[PDB]
């Protein structure tokens, strides 16, 4: 009865945005991705691809059927679009902050759907365009999703930041605040 | 371009390999999603698929109506979930990292800071000269930090007194002893 | 190395 791991493979394809995902899912973390636009294998972290290995031609054929499938669900529905559900956004830390020690900014945007969103990081008010990594959609058991972007930074008074998030599902941009509060 | 309000309409398709005492029982769930519905889904636990809602009953019956398909689905267990446990078992399921424990005060408020740990199972105690405390107790709760890593943060009330020495100790699978930090004001 | 296996989709009747 006593569940211990779910790995979960999971894909999608969303029109009329023609865009599709497919990823491995281990207990709630990333193993792996196929990046679409290069066609080829993502590890979440780089040291799996010498432990394991994937075959991304075969996930792109499953997107070809993912795509024919949704076209044919959409009819069938008659067009029924999705329901946009906005994200939650939170900003938090790789560990505790420390005046001018290397740390990482962490923007989690969670429960939303669809997997379309619009993330930048502000500071002081003005875009960081370089330097942030950032995930693909992650599953949700209720079918939503999650997404989690990374910013390394050195911890300043100096400095504060907004994780601005654009969603079909917000009124407006979402902003979520974090200073240093030495 | 701006001004993009089209219609979306999105397909979600899960593959989901529950294991239960190692990969002595494995269940599979395939699931079909339509924008945020599930309406179809083959469970191994039926050994076909059913539809989740009245939209997916066309594709369950076209679906039972293929030998191939249902006995590749049936034998999945074994060919995909077991198959992919023992591939990643080493460094999935194997996993171990030892977090960084620190302790700092907040401006009453005593912080056991627990960093960078895998698994997730992790037991965060604190104590007052040796002596438990619990009711003054608060997490952030365990924190997904997304990176195979998690952290978490958690804190003690108290009033603190001279020659007092509280020590936060953590319980982990990646060590055998547990972690002791202790803070002395 | 050792492979990830993946389901592969099944398709829906056309008609």
């Amino acid at each position: 009865i006593k569940e211990e791991h779910v790995i979960i493979q999971a894909e999608f394809y969303l029109n009329p945005d023609q865009s599709g995902e497919f990823m491995f899912d281990f207990d709630g973390d990333e193993i792996f991705h196929v990046d679409m636009a290069k066609k080829e294998t993502v590890w979440r972290l780089e040291e799996f691809g010498r432990f394991a290995s994937f075959e991304a031609q075969g996930a792109l054929a499953n997107i070809a059927v993912d795509k024919a499938n949704l076209e044919i669900m959409t009819k069938r529905s008659n067009y029924t679009p999705i329901t946009n559900v906005p994200p939650e956004v939170t900003v938090l830390t790789n560990s505790p902050v420390e005046l001018r020690e290397p740390n990482v900014l962490i923007c989690f945007i969670d429960k939303f759907t669809p997997p379309v969103v619009n993330v930048t990081w502000l500071r002081n008010g003005k875009p960081v365009t370089t330097g942030v990594s950032e995930t693909v959609f992650l599953p949700r058991e209720d079918h939503l999703f999650r997404k989690f972007h990374y910013l390394p930074f050195l911890p300043s008074t100096e400095d504060v930041y907004d994780c601005r998030v654009e969603h079909w599902g917000l009124d407006e941009p979402l902003l979520k605040h974090w200073e240093f509060d030495a | 371009s701006m001004g993009d309000t089209r219609p979306r309409f999105l397909w979600q398709l899960k593959f989901e390999c529950h294991f239960f005492n190692g990969t002595e029982r494995v269940r599979l769930l395939e699931r079909c999603i339509y924008n945020q519905e599930e309406s179809v889904r083959f469970d191994s636990d039926v050994g076909e698929y059913r539809a989740v809602t009245e939209l997916g009953r066309p594709d369950a019956e076209y679906w039972n109506s293929q030998k191939d398909l249902l006995e590749q689905r049936r034998a999945a267990v074994d060919t995909y979930c077991r198959h992919n446990y023992g591939v990643g078992e080493s460094f999935t399921v194997q996993r171990r990292v030892e977090p960084k424990v620190t302790v700092y005060p907040s401006k009453n408020l005593l912080v056991c800071s627990v960093s960078g740990f895998y698994p997730g199972s992790i037991e965060v105690r604190w104590f007052r000269n040796g002596q438990e405390e619990k009711a003054g107790v608060v997490s952030t709760g365990l924190i997904q930090n997304g990176d195979w890593t998690f952290q978490t943060l958690v804190m003690l009330e108290t009033v603190p007194r001279s020659g007092e020495v509280y020590t936060c100790q953590v319980e982990h699978p990646s060590v055998t002893s547990p972690l002791t930090v202790e803070w002395r004001a | 190395l050792d492979a990830y296996n993946m389901m592969i989709s099944a398709g829906f009747s056309l008609w």
